[PDB]
């Protein structure tokens, strides 16, 4: 089968116009049918394109589909954001007997101006290299929009194997925050030269490294 | 099985591709096409089936390169999704959405006419057609000493039918021995995997009692 | 107006079978294929199974074959799911979404137009624990425009909540305590930390003062 | 359209040839039209045909009629993007009869 890569998030102001591109590994776009869902939270998704450009009834005209097999992609693309536009958006594809969902797109409308993250990152405590035990806490407080991705890498390479990522949630100040705990052995805690917490942020990232010691 | 379903080999009519008789009873339940469509000139064709004595199938040993030959539905339902077993819906590329130009020949070495036959397909929108056989518009051409035909294919809504609102146009001409049938296409097309020859003579009937 | 409803979500230990029943009403059942689709706690979608309008005609993801078994009924106009040999990875929210096609698996999918509500189905072997408290120590001296970060990790508690307060409640300003993350076994876990002046470092005692009700474990650690 | 009656209806529709490209486009829009009938017995295509013809009454179009014939319960399937006369009202036959040509007085 293929798999199918929309950005993780996606920002505007209200009136503005979006585009969320959504691109097919293998096999041309336009080569079957490409939906997209949107999943306002809290209730189930429901279907605002089909046959890569359809409304159905009861969908607003500044929702439009496209295919551009230059790139292979297709696109949805909003015009004139309202505040109940804020929701996750999904593509999807179809292959032999496959069905393909893409990652997901984080749509927000802009209600106070960006914020980068602010990135905290903790050592394992001696008392838990004594539980024969270690943990990594990268701490990720008072950013906006509220889509992040974190990454770890041991010393110099991409570690995704004990990772465990909060979902973002709003704090008292109407921003965003989130957690995320890297498992880890003592062994493999000494072993390496440094530890290092990648969050990306709207295109940018700010990278905190630690140390044994 | 329908008596036009054993030159296209619906599943019905797996068993009846090649029979050979004398005598050849039509049922009221028959029916030739589990894709929908219906063949142009049905009862001439039918006419001459029943006179025929049986039909023995060679293969006309048509090669395609670079597109997809594995066309199926759950209409034609054998095994899983399936076909005609006498024909191939030929579709495009998964990698690119073209439909090469393709010229495919035959030409009848045997001393008995041919019984060529072949479909056009009728996409449900343009939006499928474009999807299965590429975009731009689509042509089919059909050639021979005696006959010549060119189709165009008309997308739209059709009644459901066996689930699909799309529907195949069945097209035939008989080959005279030594001659040649050639087909250009870009798209649409239901090509022919195996040709029909006539076993000799017969009558057939139309019946609903015991035999 | 067509409508969907699912019911027989709930919590299974992991070995275990559930049979989800979708219940479809304001369309003609019998013609339209059904298909199971379901959402990880906070991930994206991901197709389960899907079943053709007469019946006939079962297919599976990778993921779930030979665990799951799609089957309807077309007379009560109910879909029905049998999870079986469930693990940690099927956790997850199931939504039944009904297709455009009466067949599945053909050359071309059109999509779903309508999507049930929804169901929880949860997977863990759920054994109530009291957590283990870590000090996050603070830097070696350094800081920012004054300030500093230490707080205190509470580790590998079930179930839902904790409560953490620093100096039996008496520091307030600067301490943000973060949301737990369900973590892979089924457990919960969550840190709190405070920003205080650098200068304070070495000469105070700073008390983080957890509590665990359901387990009866409330700990005091110091940094 | 469905046939609810207990004996074949009789579908009529039309086709509408323009003076011109440009004429067919004024009244449908740019594009290509065509239209399909189907039915169970029933299966056809039809394309407009314009271009330049002599007047007729003065007028240089043209309107040809097709029809089928609606088994029971059978249902009628039109899609047009244009150039079609569409029908209104069906035709159901009221039993035996006779038919004639003639010019002399009843
Ligand atoms: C057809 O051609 C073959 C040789 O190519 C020849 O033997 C045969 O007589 C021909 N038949 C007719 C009917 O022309
Ligand atoms: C026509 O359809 C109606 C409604 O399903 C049915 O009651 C009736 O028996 C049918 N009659 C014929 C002649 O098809």
């Amino acid at each position: 089968n293929f798999m199918l890569t929309q950005p993780h998030s996606v920002s505007e102001s209200p009136g503005k116009t979006v585009t969320i591109s959504c691109t097919r590994s293998s096999g041309s776009i336009a080569s079957n049918y490409v939906q997209w869902y949107q999943q306002r939270p809290g209730s189930s998704p429901t279907t605002v394109i089909y046959e890569d450009n359809q409304r159905p009834s009861g969908v607003p005209d500044r929702f439009s589909g496209s295919i551009d097999s230059s790139s292979n992609s297709a696109s949805l693309t909003i015009s004139g954001l309202k505040t109940e536009d804020e929701a996750d958006y999904y593509c999807q594809s179809y292959d032999s007997s496959n069905v393909v969902f893409g990652g997901g797109t984080k749509l927000t409308v802009l209600g106070q101006p960006k914020a980068a993250p602010s990135v905290t990152l903790f050592p394992p405590s001696s008392e838990e290299l004594q539980a024969n035990k270690a943990t990594l806490v990268c701490l990720i407080s008072d950013f906006y929009p509220g889509a992040v991705t974190v990454a770890w890498k041991a010393d110099s390479s991409p570690v995704k194997a004990g990772v465990e990522t909060t979902t973002p949630s709003k704090q008292s100040n109407n921003k965003y925050a989130a957690s995320s705990y890297l498992s880890l052995t003592p062994e493999q805690w000494k072993s390496h030269r440094s530890y290092s917490c990648q969050v990306t942020h709207e295109g940018s990232t700010v990278e905190k490294t630690v140390a044994p010691t | 099985c329908g008596l036009l379903g054993t030159i296209t080999g619906p599943p019905q009519c797996d068993q009846f591709l090649e029979f050979s008789a004398d005598l050849i009873i039509e049922r009221r339940e028959g029916s030739d096409v589990c894709y929908p469509g219906k063949f142009v000139n049905e009862e001439a064709l039918r006419q001459i089936l029943r006179e025929s004595g049986g039909i023995d199938k060679e293969a006309m040993g048509f090669t395609y390169s670079g597109i997809r030959t594995n066309g199926a539905t759950s209409a034609c339902r054998r095994s899983g999704s399936s076909f005609y077993a006498e024909m191939k819906w030929l579709l495009s590329n998964t990698d690119n959405a073209a439909f090469p130009q393709m010229t495919k020949s035959y030409k009848n070495t045997r001393k008995s006419p041919a019984l060529i036959v072949w479909g056009i397909h009728h996409s449900v929108s343009t939006a499928e057609q474009t999807k299965l056989y590429g975009s731009g518009n689509k042509l089919v051409t059909v050639g021979s000493s005696n006959y010549q035909q060119s189709f165009v294919p008309s997308p739209g809504a059709r009644p459901q039918v066996n689930g699909l609102s799309g529907r195949i146009d069945f097209h035939w001409l008989m080959l005279n021995p030594n001659d040649t049938v050639t087909f250009s296409f870009n798209g649409a097309f239901i090509a022919p995997d195996r040709a029909s020859f006539l076993r000799g003579k017969s009558m057939g009937i139309q019946s609903g009692v015991q035999v | 107006e067509v409508q969907l409803v699912e019911s027989g979500g709930g919590l299974v230990q992991p070995g275990g079978s559930l049979r989800l029943s979708c219940a479809a009403s304001g369309f003609t059942f019998s013609s339209y294929a059904m298909s199971w689709v379901r959402q990880a706690p906070g991930k994206g979608l991901e197709w389960v199974s899907a079943i053709s309008g007469s019946g006939g005609s079962t297919y599976y993801a990778d993921s779930v074959k030979g665990r799951f078994t799609i089957s309807r009924d077309n007379s009560k106009n109910t879909l029905y799911l049998q999870m079986n040999s469930l693990r940690a990875e099927d956790t997850a929210v199931y939504y039944c979404a009904k297709d455009r096609l009466l067949w599945f698996g053909e050359l071309l999918f059109e999509g779903f137009d309508y999507w049930g509500q929804g169901t929880l189905v949860t997977v863990s072997s759920a054994s109530t624990k009291g957590p283990s408290v870590f000090p996050l120590a603070p830097s070696s001296k350094s800081t920012s425009g004054g300030t500093a970060a230490l707080g205190c990790l509470v580790k590998d508690y079930f179930p839902e909540p904790v409560t953490v307060s620093w100096n039996s409640g008496a520091l307030t300003s600067g301490v943000h305590t973060f949301p737990a993350v369900l973590q892979s076994s089924g457990l919960y876990s969550l840190s709190s930390v405070v920003t205080v002046p650098s200068s304070s470092l070495g000469t105070q005692t700073y008390i983080c003062n957890v509590n665990h009700k359901p387990s009866n474990t409330k700990v005091d650690k110091k940094v």
